[PDB]
């Protein structure tokens, strides 16, 4: 699952590492699946 | 209202007039209605148009309609284009849509883009049906490393 | 008596005020905490400027030389940039910048700079403005259950 | 299904499509060292070359247009007018 | 099928596009290591071994090289791995797969591709560093910008491919585009900012830079212009050199707001023989405009000559640019002290009104409007106070801006800026909105928590007092983001949804060209129009020319084209014609007259039943106007003496030319009335303009001139029918479904969502509507 | 590696507008102030208007006065700081009060007839450079070529490019056909 | 990553000022502007040269290996 | 990748020679000469001493692309005057007043204290 | 080898919308109350201002290459100081007794007011605009 | 005493402010790019690496070194290596320098311009030395090494020009200036009420006389005057700029009128 990020999906994902403050920034993402 | 009008003089006359606006539609009704001039009446629903003034009448309409959506972004195009459109959409007596009817189709053969990987079972039921292509299509003329008859390819050089 | 070169704020017609925010700046997340003057941006353009922060470069760990990742880049002459925020400090953005304080002049010059395209000094780009180092790094092992 | 040389109501001159084509095929053969009915004023390129023998009304081709009911007319390069 | 789809790409190159300003508007440069690595199969010949062999010899990595050589027997020789490079005495019939070179024609393109001008041919031009670089005023055929965006280099590989390429879509022959009907390219950013300034009357130019400028024109005939100023000091104008770079015999005309034949502001546009004679030179005389100086000299000059046009230009105004710089900063986006309390009131007033308005509709005094609630009819007046205060916020900012204000600048000249830029940046933002309405309570009963509720004042719901140099308030800083972010969601959607419809509709087009009977049909061989755009014609061969006999009073209808021979007062005085004493009263002319004022009559009659609107401006092939200045400057026609013209040579003369403008030569009675029709329109200007007396009374024509004239339409008219092939089913798609794609926004459907609605024959449209007289 | 700034390089300051490299210049061509400075960008005054971006012209004020004083520049969103009070510290250094500067053009030494916004500004390098997306496929013996770019081609009407590119150099083949029953049965 | 030696813009050698300048800031307690200033660095290209720099190599020591 | 060596600048490369006298067709007694590695220095410099001389009736010069160090310069003078000489004198003047220029700058060094 | 128009101006009105070398002067002439002109100036290499008694004259004299020196000691139609040339485009029937006419210097424009010129102004493009004093 | 004249206002181990009368802007201006890309200078442009245990990359180190300035007065006599016949360089068309430093101590180990050691023969010619300026001489901060890291190198400088890269830029900086008071009128200011007052004034105004309220524009009057200061890197002295850049100039156009010559 956490290799993949296929629970039963996208969850999971390499930690982005380009600048400092983008792996920040990933570390405090969000997702919404799928009125407005 | 504004609508230029011709004067006794000749000139053209700014003549204001009132016109009814409507937020529904109910075209074969209120045609009949008297005090109105049943010949000006008008609907942005060519569909209604259609089935009321026929479709000649609707092919007008479709024009006016698909021009005002271009017109309202100031923008301008030549009518030969857009009328070529309303005519497709017509040819048939009936208003036609584009945005993808048929799954299969709208004017092509059985061999551009062979899609489905299955020109397999496509080609044993072109064999059961007889089937005739016409071979004017840039894809068809292809597999058969020939020019379609389109621009460049629509005639022959001999000697 | 106020002010003119000011914003212009409503009041404070209040007597029923329960909390006070901490500071309004903090509605911002990590991107946006590195624009500066947001509030003087058009909306939009503070969320490309959101987005491109990610396509940037600079020192992301003070440790690159002692991992091994596909890919990275170290800018050669990092610099914490001259106009900042309040916020960056908790970002540890100057410690780590990306970017560089490059002397900008805006202008029509040789036409070399238009629809979007710079023109850009070759004489600094040679006395190190803006290198960077590209570390790419490829992986294999030995068969399997053979 | 032919049409005789009267008859034919066809456009008299040449449509940018044809002259396309034609200059085509004939810059091929030239490019493919053939005879050449044209003095050159010294030009060396086969394209350049078809447009002075199309110029000089010395192409011995002939476009057949084909209407879309398959009936159709021949027009020799020679007579059909170069404008453009 | 995975050739079809052209996955299979052979001989093509991709990159990162950059402007440049001194590639010619049809080339393209290509960066060396791309050269060396496409290639071209040319066959051997007397007239190219020497260039060959030298090639040959150059090998495969060294620019004007090659690969490959093939022999008689389709024998492969590899140029890099063959003991025998340095050798090969190369033969007439073999192939050399050289390296692509300067002048080579190739096929460009930036996706998606909406449209031929997105896929337009260059010629090559090698370069050194990597990137596909291309002249600015194909910018936006292609919709290009510089901020990293790609493109595609493709190589024709016969002899026939390359002529297709050259012949039928090369950049100059796409400049006056079919579907706008006008140029598709003009002169944009700093070409377009450099020539307005260049032109300003204020503007001189001394002989250290005019013999500079003089000379980067390489069309230039060395031959320096006489200063415009020759006393203390001889100076130049920035109009008279740019002139040189406009060629000669070109007229144009303009006429703005107020201008006049001494254009006391430098309003308008008046060029005579190449030569500028009054306006300031911006978008409107050098953009991409129907009138425009491109439109014209494409049409008069040629489509290379008008290539190389976008060059000159760009040659003399950007290397004038270049010693004067431009600039902007913030001081641009400053306002006067009194300004801006100007302002802080417009809006204070502004928010008094909606104050009343809302005083009023709590006490209930509130009579809300037809069909609407009291609470639509109270958002909307409060609504249309805001976006009132915030535009006469706006002018009052705009008007103080100098002439040196740098964003005044760049929208005087007509390249980017506007109103709603200037107002929002130095004065009011403006009301936010989503979803056509302000900033509503997603909170209960409020906008945030920092309001009580039941608050519907500005502040509340979305309005923005501030402006960007000033900075916006948290308050204004989230509404603006919740607006602007509707902006960002929908941009995505009309993106998609177009690009879809754009596909959609080429799909159903696809198949339909024009044929050799002047028809246009399907794959299946139906009709679906009878003539082409029902008259034949081509589009980019048409123009908008005004029908002068629709309008006017009936009384200057006849002061204008009424002949009476019979009749003292009435007929040619005879200073304008040479026989004119002798023909007052000739009965057997009137004949002829009288039937021509007739058939006038009849066509007046005819142009207000085509076009009720009283409307005379219609785009028609062959611009008549034109022809006419072509007459007065090319035999020096002086308006002083008498034509040598007899009522007969015009009268009968006219009315042969129309027996010729032919769009079909079926030569039966059917196909002969269709000819009839396609033509009638045209005539009717045609005999408008070419009327006795306007070619006697308005424009003293020769009977050589005149002769001259009648043969000339008759070409052009020629020139703009339609040529059996083109395949103006794909043409009409792209050019509906390119101009919805550049659509992103009092209440009813429009843009793409109404194209959608319309397209897809949609029953259940969502703003209906009935509208009866 | 070590990637030097070339011409077709990705480069943005932080208010959502990137832009590649046109070209570079050596310092004698660049245009210069009088005190000697040049500029190591230059970017064109035409991306500003419709931008709206105007935190840019600040940031960039606000950055040359921090430089002349060694002082940070606060940038943050909702505090005091205005472009007034910033033309006044930057005045007080001698400079005109709204960042421009008089500058002579490299080639010629005559002065520019405009003044230009001349200061400092933060600007990040993007990655994905071009030397990176060069691709260039050859073999003789995006980038694709889909209906889309097959379509425009038809516009123009170019037939035989359109056999020459969709299809596969196969060599041609020829066959004797029967006129009666299109089958290669025929015996020559 | 170390003080650049040489000024990007003009290329004022600016590598032999890294510790001076550091210097005068800590026992001189001087603002970085005075500072810079005694430095000899006049312009402002040169000045955000110095004020603008990270010494990262001081953390990029503290590893170990 | 695709950049030239830095040396092309100022260095010329095989066959190139530092100029090119083509005569000009358009205008009589004039002539374009072609500089190669060399920029607006030299340029400039010659289209100004050029501009001195009343017998000449045209001068100016163009790079015609930053990409390539070399440019063109059109030169006119008046019948019986070969604007190569025109070119000649110019190049002297240029120098003389060099010379002059090296020479003062060096004495006023030498009165200067520190 | 002509001399086309001569007298003297007495300028009623100068006026500078926005042209910070240019000014468009608007004078009645002396002797005939028909005769008016209007003119644009580079107030900057020849300053004017009100009620200045102006001479003009137009000729088309002292079209090849233009030179510059030289002649400095051989041809001296510098009897004036204001010196212009340009091209002439149209005579307008102002209706009446008086005919204008419209004349263009590169951009500065003049329109002059009379009669008897329509046998002393050109039909063509050459046209020096003097003015001295 | 003919031409172009020179008025010296100050004068120094690094900077020369000095006034140029009777010229042409045109020559004013070559002058002066001239001096930013055209004057011979000697720089490291190769440098072989033995040990490097450091945290800096090679190539990073290597740009370093070849910004190192370095002495150039006798450079008009040492060779172009692309002109000298040797195979690669010699001590007739180089100067070879070494840098070894190694970690010992515990506090931080720094590496300066000054451990550079010249290993060629210099032949008595004053070239090739780190020029050095610092006040503890330590001409520019080379790296910085930890416990015990090494650094073993070998330098090769050669007679190099700006336009092949910066590095061989001896001048630093110019300033340059003519007409304080706008006078001749190349420049148009942008005001925002009073141009005279928000544009402030530059120390040559006090050099030259006013404009004077009603004196009408001097549509004659040309480029003369201009008011520069050199600044130098060191390499070479700053007096030396000056000169040798009107004698690079001036033997430039010296060649073209032999290449006429020759034709
Ligand atoms: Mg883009
Ligand atoms: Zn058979
Ligand atoms: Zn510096
Ligand atoms: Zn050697």
């Amino acid at each position: 699952a956490l290799a993949t990020g296929n629970w039963g999906a996208g969850v999971s994902q390499v930690l982005n590492r380009y600048t400092y403050s983008s792996t920040l920034s990933h570390l405090r993402r969000t997702n919404t699946p799928i009125a407005k | 209202y504004d609508r230029k009008v011709p004067s006794p003089t000749g000139e053209y006359v700014k003549e204001p007039e009132w016109v009814l606006e409507t937020d529904g539609v109910n075209l074969s009704e209120v045609m009949t209605v008297p005090g109105i001039d049943p010949t000006r009446i008008y609907t942005n629903s060519f569909i209604d148009i259609m089935e009321v003034l026929g479709i000649e009448a609707g092919r007008a309409a479709l024009y006016k309609e698909v021009y005002n959506v271009i017109a309202s972004d100031g923008s301008y195009v030549n009518y030969r284009h857009m009328a070529l459109l309303v005519d497709v959409m017509t040819t048939q007596g009936g208003l036609t849509s584009v945005t993808r009817h048929g799954f299969n189709r709208s004017n092509t053969g059985a061999l551009m883009r062979c899609s489905f990987e299955e020109t397999v079972e496509i080609l044993f039921e072109a064999g059961a049906s007889a089937e005739l292509d016409d071979c004017r299509g840039v894809s068809e003329n292809v597999i058969l490393g020939q020019m379609a008859p389109i621009g460049t390819g629509a005639f022959d050089v001999m000697i | 008596d106020v002010d003119p070169a000011k914003r212009i704020r409503v009041s404070h017609h209040a007597t029923t005020f329960t909390h006070c925010e901490i500071h309004p700046s903090m509605i911002l997340g990590v991107a946006a905490s590195i624009i500066p003057f947001p509030d003087h941006n058009q909306s939009p353009r503070n969320t490309y400027q959101s987005a491109m922060g990610k396509q940037a470069m600079g020192v992301f760990l003070t440790n690159y030389n002692v991992r091994m990742d596909t890919m990275a880049n170290i800018l050669y002459y990092p610099q914490k940039p001259l106009g900042t925020t309040r916020a960056m400090e908790y970002l540890k953005f100057r410690e780590l910048p990306a970017g560089q304080n490059a002397i900008v002049a805006i202008a029509c010059y040789s036409g070399y700079n238009q629809e979007d395209s710079m023109i850009m000094n070759q004489s600094s780009i040679d006395r190190g403005l803006f290198r960077s180092l590209f570390f790419r790094s490829y992986m294999d092992q030995e068969k399997k259950y053979g | 299904k032919a049409i005789p040389k009267d008859q034919r109501a066809t456009t008299p001159y040449m449509t940018k499509y044809e002259r396309a084509r034609i200059l085509g095929t004939r810059a091929l053969q030239i490019s493919m060292n053939a005879p050449v009915f044209v003095d050159l004023e010294g030009e060396t390129d086969p394209l350049r070359i078809a447009m002075k023998e199309l110029a000089e009304k010395k192409i011995p081709l002939v476009i057949r247009r084909y209407l879309p009911d398959g009936s159709f007319e021949d027009w020799s390069v020679e007579e059909l007018i170069v404008d453009l | 099928r995975g050739n079809l789809m052209g996955k299979r790409v052979d001989f093509s190159a991709r990159t990162v596009i950059s402007g440049d300003p001194n590639l010619e508007l049809d080339q393209v440069g290509v960066p060396k290591s791309i050269a060396k690595t496409l290639t071209y199969p040319e066959v051997v010949t007397p007239y190219n071994i020497d260039r060959l062999t030298q090639l040959v010899r150059n090998g495969p990595n060294e620019h004007p090289g090659a690969k490959y050589v093939i022999r008689d027997s389709g024998d492969r020789i590899d140029l890099r791995y063959s003991k025998r490079a340095g050798d090969i005495q190369l033969q007439y019939g073999w192939k050399v797969e050289r390296h692509i070179m300067d002048n080579d024609p190739v096929l460009f393109n930036r996706q998606p591709s909406l449209h031929k001008m997105s896929m337009m041919a260059h010629r090559v031009k090698v370069i050194p560093y990597s990137t596909f670089r291309l002249n600015l005023s194909v910018t936006s055929p292609y919709n290009a910008d510089f901020d990293g965006d790609e493109m595609n280099l493709h190589v024709p590989q016969s002899e026939e491919t390359r002529a297709e390429l050259s012949q039928l879509c090369a950049v100059p022959l796409q400049i006056v585009s079919p579907q706008s009907n006008k140029p598709c390219m003009g002169i944009v950013q700093d070409t377009l900012c450099g020539i307005r300034k260049l032109t300003l009357r204020d503007t001189f130019i001394e002989l250290d830079q005019v013999l500079n400028m003089l000379y980067w024109v390489p069309d230039w005939d060395g031959v320096i212009p006489t200063p415009a100023i020759i006393k203390p000091k001889p100076l130049w104008s920035g109009k008279q050199i740019l002139s040189v770079a406009i060629p000669n015999g070109i007229h144009l005309q303009r006429f703005d707001e107020g201008t006049t034949l001494l254009s006391p502001k430098d309003n308008g546009m008046l060029i005579i023989d190449g030569q500028i004679i009054f306006g300031v030179v911006e978008k409107k005389t050098v953009g991409s405009s129907n009138g425009g100086l491109i439109h014209v000299v494409t049409r008069e000059k040629g489509p290379q000559v008008c290539a190389k046009l976008f060059g000159n230009i760009q040659k003399v105004v950007n290397f004038w640019l270049l010693h004067n710089g431009f600039s902007t900063g913030i001081g641009d986006t400053i306002a006067d002290g009194p300004t801006m309390r100007e302002i802080t009131e417009t809006i204070a007033e502004a928010k008094k009104k909606v104050l009343d308005v809302t005083k009023e509709a709590q006490a209930n005094l509130l009579t809300a409007k037809h069909g609407m609630t009291l609470r639509e009819s109270f958002e909307d007046n409060v609504v249309r106070f805001l976006n009132e205060a915030r535009d006469k916020a706006g002018r009052l900012a705009e008007v103080n801006l100098k002439d040196l204000n740098n964003v005044k600048q760049m929208v005087m000249a007509g390249s980017k800026g506007s109103f709603i830029n200037i107002a929002q940046m130095s004065a009011c933002v403006g009301q936010q909105s989503v979803e056509g309405k302000r900033i509503a309570f997603g909170f209960v009963d409020r906008t945030l928590p920092h309001f009580s509720k039941d608050d519907y004042s500005p502040e509340s719901k979305g309005f923005v007092e501030n402006s960007y140099l000033r900075g916006l308030t948290p308050q204004e800083f989230f509404f603006h983001a919740m607006g602007g972010r509707e902006g960002l969601i929908d941009t995505a959607v009309k993106t998609a949804e177009t690009g879809y419809i754009q596909r959609r509709l080429v799909k159903a087009l696809e198949d339909i060209m024009v044929h050799y009977d002047n028809t246009t049909r399907n794959s299946l061989g139906n009709v679906i129009q009878f003539i082409y755009g029902e008259d034949g014609m081509d589009a980019a061969h048409i123009e908008k020319q005004s029908l002068d006999t629709i309008g006017g009073s009936d009384a200057a209808f006849e002061k204008r084209y009424r002949v009476d021979l019979l009749n003292t007062d009435h007929t040619l005085d005879p200073s304008l014609l040479e026989s004119g004493s002798e023909i007052l009263g000739d009965l057997k002319l009137q004949v002829l007259l009288d039937e021509e004022y007739k058939q006038l009559v009849k066509d007046r009659k005819f142009l207000r039943e085509v076009f009720v609107d009283g409307e005379a401006n219609w785009p028609l092939p062959v611009n008549i106007r034109r022809i006419i200045q072509n007459a007065q400057q090319t035999f020096h026609i002086d308006h002083t003496k008498p034509s040598d013209l007899t009522i007969k040579d015009i009268v009968l003369g006219v009315k042969d030319l129309q027996e010729n403008l032919l769009v079909l030569r079926g030569k039966n009675e059917i196909i002969q009335n269709a000819q009839r029709d396609a033509v009638t329109l045209f005539c009717c200007l045609l005999r408008s303009r070419l009327a006795t007396r306007r070619v006697l009374q308005e424009y003293r024509l020769t009977k050589q001139a005149f002769d001259w004239v009648l043969s000339n339409i008759e070409a052009q008219f020629l020139r703009s029918v339609v040529h059996p092939g083109e395949m103006v089913g794909v043409l009409a798609a792209q050019s509906i479904g390119e101009p919805a794609t550049q659509m992103t926004l009092k209440k009813v459907t429009s843009g793409v969502p109404r194209l959608k609605e319309i397209l897809n024959v949609a029953k259940n449209m969502k703003t209906p509507s009935l509208t009866v007289y | 590696t070590t990637k030097i700034p070339q011409i077709g390089d990705k480069f943005a300051s932080r208010h959502g507008q990137k832009g590649t490299i046109g070209i570079t210049y050596r310092r004698e061509d660049m245009p210069f102030t009088a005190e000697g400075i040049v500029p190591d960008l230059i970017i064109n005054p035409h991306a500003i208007p419709s931008r709206m971006t105007v935190a840019h012209l600040i940031e960039c004020l606000l950055s040359k006065v921090a430089a002349l004083s060694g002082n940070e520049g606060d940038a943050s969103p909702f505090t005091d700081i205005t472009v007034e009070g910033i033309s006044k510290l930057l005045r007080e250094h001698g400079y005109q009060s709204r960042g421009f500067e008089v500058m002579y053009n490299g080639h010629t030494g005559k002065k520019l007839m405009a003044q230009i916004f001349f200061g400092p500004t933060y600007y990040q390098r993007l990655r994905h450079m071009v030397d990176d997306k060069i691709h260039a496929r050859a073999r003789g013996p995006g980038l694709r070529f889909g209906e889309m770019e097959r379509d425009c081609m038809i516009a123009h009407g170019a037939a035989s490019f359109l056999k020459e590119r969709l299809m596969e150099a196969s060599d041609a083949f020829r066959v004797h056909i029967c006129g009666i029953c299109g089958l290669m049965t025929v015996i020559a | 990553m170390i003080v650049p030696v040489r000024c990007f813009s003009c290329g004022k050698v600016v590598g032999d000022k890294w510790e001076s300048y550091l210097n005068l800031l800590q026992e001189d307690e001087l603002d970085e502007g005075t500072a810079l200033s005694r430095l000899g660095l006049k312009r402002y290209c040169c000045r955000r040269m110095i004020l603008t720099h990270v010494d990262l190599i001081e953390k990029f020591l503290r590893y170990n290996p | 990748m695709n950049a030239p060596d830095r040396f092309e600048l100022f260095l010329l490369g095989e066959g190139e020679s530092k100029l090119k006298i083509d005569p000009d067709t358009k205008a009589p007694n004039a002539v374009v000469i072609t500089f190669e590695k060399e920029d607006h220095t030299l340029g400039n410099l010659i289209r100004a001493e050029l501009l001195n001389d009343r017998k000449v009736l045209f001068a100016a010069y163009k790079v015609e692309h930053p990409f390539f160090a070399r440019f063109k310069l059109r030169i006119q003078t008046t019948e019986g005057y070969d604007p190569k000489d025109a070119l000649k004198n110019a190049c002297n003047s240029i120098i003389n007043k060099l010379g002059a220029l090296k020479t003062n700058f060096e004495t006023e060094w030498n009165l200067q204290t520190l | 080898s002509n001399t086309l128009f001569d007298d003297i101006f007495q300028v009623s009105e100068v006026d500078p919308g926005r042209y910070n070398k240019v000014c468009r002067i608007e004078a009645a002439s002396t002797t005939q109350d028909q005769c008016k002109l209007t003119l644009d100036i580079n107030v900057e290499l020849f300053p004017v201002a009100a009620q200045d008694s102006l001479t003009v004259t137009i000729a088309s004299s002292l079209t090849r290459s233009w030179r510059p020196p030289q002649a400095g000691d051989r041809s001296l139609a510098d009897d004036y100081d204001y010196v212009m040339y340009g091209t002439a485009y149209k005579f307008e029937e102002v209706s009446k007794d008086l005919i204008a006419v419209y004349y263009s210097f590169g951009g500065l424009l003049m329109r002059l007011e009379g009669n008897y010129r329509n046998l002393n102004n050109l039909k063509q493009e050459n046209a020096y605009l003097l003015i001295r004093r | 005493e003919e031409g172009p004249q020179v008025k010296i206002r100050e004068a120094s181990k690094d900077n020369v402010d000095f006034i140029l009368s009777n010229v042409d802007l045109a020559m004013a201006n070559s002058l002066r790019r001239v001096m930013i890309a055209e004057i011979p200078t000697l720089a490291i442009d190769s440098v072989e690496v033995e040990t490097n245990t450091t945290v800096l990359a090679d190539e990073f180190i290597a740009h370093r070194l070849g910004l190192i300035p370095l002495q150039s007065m006798d450079i008009e006599q040492l060779e172009y290596s692309r002109d000298c016949f040797c195979e690669d360089h010699c001590d007739k068309c180089s100067v070879v320098l070494t840098l070894q430093a190694f970690g010992e101590s515990e506090s931080t180990t720094n590496v300066y311009s000054k451990d550079l050691v010249i290993v060629s023969n210099l032949m008595g010619r004053n070239i090739g030395h780190p020029i050095i300026q610092d006040k503890e001489g330590n001409g520019v901060l080379i790296c910085k090494l930890r416990k015990g890291q090494e650094l073993k190198l070998t330098c090769v400088a050669k007679k190099g020009i700006a336009k092949e890269h910066a590095k061989w830029g001896p001048a630093a900086a110019i300033e340059f200036e003519y007409d304080p008071w706008n006078k001749l009128k190349h420049t148009d200011y942008w005001y925002e009420q009073d141009s005279a007052k928000e544009w402030p004034q530059s120390k040559n105004c006090e050099y030259e006389d006013p404009p004077n309220e009603g004196d009408p524009f001097d549509y004659k009057a040309q480029a003369d005057t201009f008011y520069m200061n050199v600044e130098s890197v060191g390499s070479i002295p700053v007096d030396q700029v000056v000169v040798r850049g009107i004698d690079t100039l001036q033997k430039k156009v010296a060649s073209i009128l032999l290449a006429l010559t020759q034709m």
